[PDB]
């Protein structure tokens, strides 16, 4: 698994590494232990924060059936078109989140403008907030979320952030993940046959 | 007188072969060569032989008399063989109407529906016995709820 190193956002340092654990220089079994049980108790406790924008919030609500504060959530879920005078809004509340912290980019808004390449617009996220996971639709379905929450809690069981901020390598090292598409190539190409669209 | 002349009944036997009077009848006196048809013969078949005459005497040069004369001798095929769709007279009388003086580029085809237009007109039931199955251009399409014009 190569792994991307974000050491201390359009521009920013993104060099390509290899599992910083398994190097043997840095390479503790009780390390490794511990490295496990922080990414274990992250993945299985992402609070949200659903920033309500557009449409999408309304599938979100859906799905829901909370940290009302910035300060308190672990992941922030765009939901909506990024619109110019929203923008400023998206970018302040993601700055009053505490690491570590996730976005998932939920709606062909969010993911790069959709329908909506517009002067009142800004075509996508991405280009001012970093993204984790991309959920394609419009509005993507509620069950999608679950989804890309699930991707989410994989991708964060991955991860080797610093154990501490005072001691060892201070560096995000996010591990580069198969992309679902070429996961899921085989069985999608193997279809053969569907039900017509004649019934309900 | 000709193949390209309108068809006449027993009644218009009284009539003096003139080009005022053939005229007025309904027809034109053409070369004054008349033909007798007998009881023995079918209107159909007879306009079918006619059509399938003038549509392959034709240049190519005007749409109205290359294309529509053929397809004229298609509907009178299937009308012959027991295959006619609801519609086919009405495309025949609008081709006869739509073939006429002034529409194609000279009178091969204006003289073309004369028979056509006369057989429908004196005896038309022996162009509706023609007409025997459902009319249908389209197959049915798997996948496609079809739109069901009433
Ligand atoms: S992606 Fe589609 S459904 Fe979602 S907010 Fe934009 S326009 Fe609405
Ligand atoms: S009506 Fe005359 S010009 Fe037109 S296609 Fe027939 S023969 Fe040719």
């Amino acid at each position: 698994m190569d792994y991307t190193l974000t050491r201390i956002y359009p521009l920013q340092k993104q060099e390509i590494v290899t599992d910083p654990l398994e190097q043997e220089v840095n390479k503790n079994v009780f390390m490794g232990k511990l490295n496990d049980m922080v990414n274990w108790g992250r993945k299985n406790s992402i609070w949200p924060y659903n920033f309500g924008l557009s449409c999408c919030y309304v599938e979100m609500v859906t799905s829901f059936t909370l940290r009302a504060s910035p300060r308190q959530a672990d992941l922030m879920v765009v939901a909506g078109t990024c619109f110019t005078k929203m923008a400023p809004v998206i970018q302040r509340l993601y700055d009053q989140m505490l690491e570590p912290k996730w976005v998932i980019s939920m709606g062909a808004c969010a993911n790069s403008g959709g329908m909506y390449d517009i002067y009142s617009v800004v075509q996508g996220v991405d280009k001012f907030i970093p993204v984790d996971v991309y959920i394609p639709g419009c509005p993507p379905r509620p069950e999608a979320y679950m989804q890309a929450l699930m991707l989410l809690q994989e991708s964060i069981g991955k991860e080797r952030r610093p154990l501490s901020w005072v001691v060892g390598d201070q560096g995000v090292y996010r591990a580069n993940m198969q992309s679902e598409r070429e996961r899921k190539r085989g069985e999608r190409i193997a279809v053969t046959n569907l039900r017509t669209p004649d019934e309900i | 007188g000709g193949a390209g002349t309108d068809f006449l009944t027993e009644a218009h036997l009284d009539l003096p072969m003139e080009f005022e009077s053939i005229g007025k009848a309904g027809s034109r006196l053409g070369t004054a060569l008349a033909m007798a048809v007998d009881h023995e013969i079918n209107m159909v078949s007879l306009v079918r032989n006619l059509e399938e005459f003038f549509a392959r005497e034709s240049c190519g040069w005007c749409t109205p008399c290359r294309d529509g004369l053929p397809w004229s001798v298609k509907i009178l095929r299937a009308l012959e063989r027991g295959e006619g769709q609801p519609g086919d007279i009405e495309t025949l009388e609008q081709l006869c109407r739509f073939l006429g003086p002034g529409k194609t580029f000279c009178a091969h085809a204006p003289g073309a529906v004369e028979p056509l237009q006369s057989a429908i007109k004196y005896f038309r039931e022996e162009f509706e016995a023609g007409i025997k199955q459902p009319f249908s251009n389209t197959h049915l399409i798997n996948g496609i709820q079809p739109n069901l014009l009433k």
